[PDB]
């Protein structure tokens, strides 16, 4: 059955340049037209650049048109984008699509399907800086619910992700991760929170445990009044 | 360029029940060839997006029944007769037409499901935050229904909204709540300046905005 | 001589070089200047020096002469007259064979309308069978003679070349232009050719019921593709368009037939050229000028021009 | 041609032939005739 999967994707600088590689199976590579598509978690689905089966032919957005180019090698099954003068604006996640099929004697419709995986790019230039591990200890107020909470606030790190967990990874009942904070220093930001019959506080200690694997920089630290 | 646009922006649905998606563009989308190049495909979430209608109508390759597709010149409908747990997720028509190919905004789909209250709570700043030069006061809701929530600020009495940043869950796999946090962001002095911290909910099933405290010591 | 690539076309090999974009110095308006030039050629127009070197097909025998791109091939109806004094007989039997006495007869000024369709292989446009599909030779029995056979209905073949190319103009010299191919638009694809199964099955199905006649019931008869000569008597080599095409008829010609779904049209594949000799000449060459857009044509084949090996 | 450079007028529309110097271009008197008949 098709299949399209990419590689190449990660973190720069701006004013930088990225390769991307798209390999295709399943199908007659050079019997198609293909496309790439980006995702921003903003505006959505982006359209970026097109290119014909021979590789004649080539198109663009206008938000990329010359610094980006689209090809080909039929040979290997395989499509690059090449970028250049990358912006904040290209972070995105980009997907490869197949477009027109050009079968001996006659031409289809176009399309997008099927879809790559994806690959994550981003541009900033901040450091790669491992977290500030912050306690959001328990209420005085919280302490005297029937039902308390508490959360630990990781923050300051550059790239994502961080992958966080409650009581030496030993608690997941009544526990929300929320999504990432992108604070305007450039840098990210999230709070774990966990959901505790109140009188378990101190009798288990409460821990975020926290890892930034761009840097590998992990804590385990307590969070109770 | 050719804007696309879809009318209904997120839809709670109950589980069984039909549900449409209206999609309009700026101009026909009937080309050169006889034609009609718009398509939809929809998004669950962590996942690529999947085509499931074409050429207006035609259906995607193990495609579930369920789906339709129908319209003409500008203005297009989806269709589900009936609403699984496999199609929650977001929705995006497009075309394919004129270039650049465009996308609509799209819509999401939700299990619809009872109206209930933020369990609330709020959390003192650790011993680094009293000094860090930036002091985040966070507040959370907990397993709430509908999405429809953000946190009012306070402390000493002294309304402190302004510098408050947030973020949220999708919905509970589980038991299909949302909950809420709230960060009161404050410089280091405008924080130590005050003392009673009360984070103040708002929520769309709330009967009135529930107010929780901490007294710094 | 002509540096040639090949159009970066990437598919099946040797398919890949069926046409070739070729550069090359050019005389200008002025004897004391040349320019640097290219076109598209296609891979039958040219042949290699040995390396990417290349030159036309005829250098080697023949002068060439571009054909006026004003003028038309189109075969216009020509009427042929006898003088006063002479009269032209017509053979108004329905069942003559082309020989011996025509027991029913008229007389009149001219021919009816003749188009001069030139084509190898199979007879285009031409007149039908009275009724039958009648077989014509001046010796069956000779397996040495052409056979002609003329339908009572036509089976419709649609030709096309569906790259779309561009003319472009360059002077050779002060009021002399050379058109080349400029360049193509779009997707390449196979200039090609098709015809219906069912009616062209159906029709050689006729065609063996009167063979039927002359070499008895008891034989099963086959059809076979053309054994070998030239890429003009290979193929069924012809003009639509003003293009010159020469398509590989094994398709049509590949069954064997008993003393005893279907809207699936066959398709040839066609070669194309635009450097050629009138097929019972060498010496003078033409060079047929490039098209604009795609071509279609759309006609009857109405006879065939067999041959018998010796069931 | 663009400088002291210069070409014929005819070389980018006309090739172009010497009148030979012997025949005149001399209007000579033709009368026209009618066949017989006419
Ligand atoms: C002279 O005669 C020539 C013929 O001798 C003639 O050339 C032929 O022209 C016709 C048009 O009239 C061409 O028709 C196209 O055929 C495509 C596939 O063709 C190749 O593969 C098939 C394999 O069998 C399938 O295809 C036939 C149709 O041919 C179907 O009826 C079958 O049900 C079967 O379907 C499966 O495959 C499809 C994908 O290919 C799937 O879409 C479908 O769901 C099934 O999985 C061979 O039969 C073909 O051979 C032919 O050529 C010989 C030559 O001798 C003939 O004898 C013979 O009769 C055959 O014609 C060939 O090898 C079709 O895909 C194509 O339809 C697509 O385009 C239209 C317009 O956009 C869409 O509406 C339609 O839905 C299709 O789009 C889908 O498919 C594309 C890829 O093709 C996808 O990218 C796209 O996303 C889309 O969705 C599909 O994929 C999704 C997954 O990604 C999935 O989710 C979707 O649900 C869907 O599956 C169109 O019918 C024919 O190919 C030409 N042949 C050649 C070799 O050129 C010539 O025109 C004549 N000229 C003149 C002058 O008369
Ligand atoms: C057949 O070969 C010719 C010559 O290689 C191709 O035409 C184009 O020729 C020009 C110079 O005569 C090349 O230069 C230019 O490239 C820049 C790129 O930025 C462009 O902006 C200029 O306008 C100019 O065209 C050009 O690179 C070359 N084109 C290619 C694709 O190589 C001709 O296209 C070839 N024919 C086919 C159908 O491939
Ligand atoms: C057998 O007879 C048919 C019918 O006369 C011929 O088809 C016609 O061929 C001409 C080629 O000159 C086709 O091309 C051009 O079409 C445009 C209009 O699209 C017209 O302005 C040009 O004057 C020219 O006719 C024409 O489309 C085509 N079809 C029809 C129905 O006329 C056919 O070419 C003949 N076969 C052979 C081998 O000559
Ligand atoms: C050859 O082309 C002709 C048309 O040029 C085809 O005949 C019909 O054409 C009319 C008018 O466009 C259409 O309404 C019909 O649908 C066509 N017939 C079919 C079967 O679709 C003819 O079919 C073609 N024949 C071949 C062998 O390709
Ligand atoms: C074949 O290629 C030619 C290239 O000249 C295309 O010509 C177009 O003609 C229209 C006339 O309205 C112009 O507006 C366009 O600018 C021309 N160029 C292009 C790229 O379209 C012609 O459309 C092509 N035809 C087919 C059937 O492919
Ligand atoms: C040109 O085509 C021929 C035949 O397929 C091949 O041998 C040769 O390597 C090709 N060269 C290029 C530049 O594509
Ligand atoms: C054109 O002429 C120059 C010399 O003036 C020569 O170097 C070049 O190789 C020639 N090019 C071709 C394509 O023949
Ligand atoms: C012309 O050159 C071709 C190259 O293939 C060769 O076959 C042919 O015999 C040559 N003819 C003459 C008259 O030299
Ligand atoms: C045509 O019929 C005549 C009848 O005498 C016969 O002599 C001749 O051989 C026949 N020719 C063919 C090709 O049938
Ligand atoms: C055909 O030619 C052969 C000699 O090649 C001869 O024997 C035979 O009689 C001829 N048949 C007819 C019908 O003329
Ligand atoms: C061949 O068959 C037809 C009937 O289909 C018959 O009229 C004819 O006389 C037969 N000829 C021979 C030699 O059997
Ligand atoms: C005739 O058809 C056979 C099919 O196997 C092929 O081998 C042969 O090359 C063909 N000949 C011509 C002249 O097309
Ligand atoms: C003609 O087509 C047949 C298949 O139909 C192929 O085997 C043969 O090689 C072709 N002939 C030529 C001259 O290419
Ligand atoms: C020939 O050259 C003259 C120079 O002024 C120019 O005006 C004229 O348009 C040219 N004519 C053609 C047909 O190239």
């Amino acid at each position: 059955e098709v299949q399209l999967a990419e590689s190449g994707g990660g973190l720069t600088k701006p004013g930088g340049s990225l390769r991307l590689s798209c390999a295709a199976s399943g199908f007659t590579f050079s019997d198609f037209y293909m496309d790439w598509v980006r995702q921003t978690p903003g505006k959505g689905l982006e359209w970026v650049s097109r290119i014909n089966n021979d590789g004649r032919n080539k198109w663009y957005a206008d938000s990329v048109r010359g610094r980006f180019t689209v090809s080909r090698e039929n040979a290997k099954n395989t499509l690059y984008l090449q970028m250049d003068s990358l912006r904040a604006e290209d972070t995105a996640v980009y997907y490869c699509a197949r477009d027109r099929p050009v079968y001996r004697y006659w031409s289809g419709g176009y399309h997008l399907d099927p879809w790559g995986q994806g690959v994550v790019v981003t541009v900033s230039s901040a450091s790669t800086k491992g977290p500030s591990v912050f306690p959001l200890a328990p209420s005085s107020r919280s302490t005297s619910e029937s039902t308390a909470a508490l959360g630990c606030l990781v923050k300051d790190y550059f790239p994502e992700p961080v992958t966080v967990s409650w009581n030496s990874g030993s608690l997941t009942s009544g526990v929300h991760t929320f999504p990432a904070v992108l604070q305007s220093s450039g840098l990210y930001s999230l709070s774990s929170v966990v959901t505790v019959p109140s009188s378990s506080l101190g009798t288990q200690t409460y821990v975020c445990n926290v890892n930034h694997k761009p840097s590998n920089t992990k804590v385990d630290k307590r969070v109770e009044i | 360029y050719v804007v696309m646009t879809q009318s209904p922006l997120s839809l709670p649905i109950t589980p069984g029940q039909p549900a449409s998606i209206s999609c309009r563009s700026s101009q026909r989308l009937l080309h050169s060839d006889g034609n009609t190049y718009l398509a939809w495909y929809q998004q669950r979430p962590g996942q690529p997006p999947r085509r499931l209608i074409y050429e207006v109508s035609k259906l995607d390759s193990g495609v579930p029944d369920r789906f339709s597709g129908s319209g003409a010149g500008t203005d297009f409908t989806l269709k589900i007769s009936r609403v699984e747990a496999e199609d929650v997720g977001v929705y995006y028509c497009g075309q394919n037409t004129y270039l650049p190919y465009s996308f609509g905004q799209g819509s999401k789909v939700e299990i619809k499901r009872a109206v209930a209250a933020p369990s609330v709570f709020i959390f003192p700043p650790s011993e680094d935050q009293v000094k860090s030069g930036t002091v985040s006061v966070v507040c959370l809701l907990n397993n709430f229904y509908p999405r429809e929530a953000s946190v009012k600020w306070k402390v000493d009495g002294v309304l402190k909204t302004g510098n408050s940043q947030e973020s949220v869950t999708e919905q509970d796999s589980k038991d299909n709540t949302y909950s809420l946090s709230s960060t009161l962001t404050l410089s280091n002095t405008d924080y130590q300046s005050h003392n009673v911290y009360a984070c103040e909910v708002t929520h769309q099933g709330l009967s009135s905005p529930v107010t929780k405290s901490f007294n710094r010591g | 001589t002509l540096q040639c690539t090949n159009v970066t076309n990437a598919i099946t090999d040797d398919m890949r070089g069926e046409l070739k974009n070729c550069s090359f110095n050019m005389t200008t308006e002025l004897r004391d200047k040349k320019q640097k030039v290219y076109s598209l050629f296609y891979r039958l127009d040219v042949v290699q020096i040995n390396n990417k070197e290349y030159r036309l097909i005829n250098c080697n025998t023949s002068a060439i002469t571009q054909a006026c791109p004003k003028v038309s091939f189109e075969p216009i109806p020509i009427h042929y007259c006898a003088p006063a004094g002479f009269a032209i007989l017509k053979c108004k039997d329905k069942k003559f064979n082309g020989t011996g006495p025509c027991p029913s007869v008229s007389t009149v000024q001219c021919t009816h309308g003749i188009k001069p369709v030139v084509s190898t292989q199979l007879l285009l446009n031409g007149s039908l069978a009275e009724e039958e599909v009648m077989i014509r030779s001046e010796n069956i029995t000779n397996n040495a003679k052409n056979i002609l056979v003329q339908f009572n209905t036509p089976v419709q073949i649609n030709c096309t070349r569906p790259n779309n190319n561009t003319r472009k103009s360059i002077r050779i010299g002060p009021g002399q232009a050379f058109y080349a191919t400029g360049d193509i638009i779009g997707d390449i694809r196979q200039a090609h050719c098709n015809v219906s199964k069912a009616t062209w099955n159906e029709t050689l199905g006729k065609v063996v019921k009167q063979l039927r006649k002359h070499f008895g019931n008891n034989t099963i008869i086959r059809f076979a593709n053309s054994s070998g000569g030239d890429l003009e008597v290979t193929t069924h080599s012809f003009n639509c368009g003003g293009e010159f095409f020469y398509c590989n008829t094994s398709g049509l010609f590949n069954s064997t037939w008993i003393s005893n779904g279907s809207n699936d049209s066959i398709t040839l594949p066609c070669r194309i050229k635009q450097i050629i000799n009138m097929w019972q000449r060498i010496g003078q060459a033409m060079y047929a000028p490039p098209i604009q857009g795609v071509i279609r044509c759309v006609s009857n084949i109405t006879g065939l021009i067999l041959t018998r090996d010796g069931t």
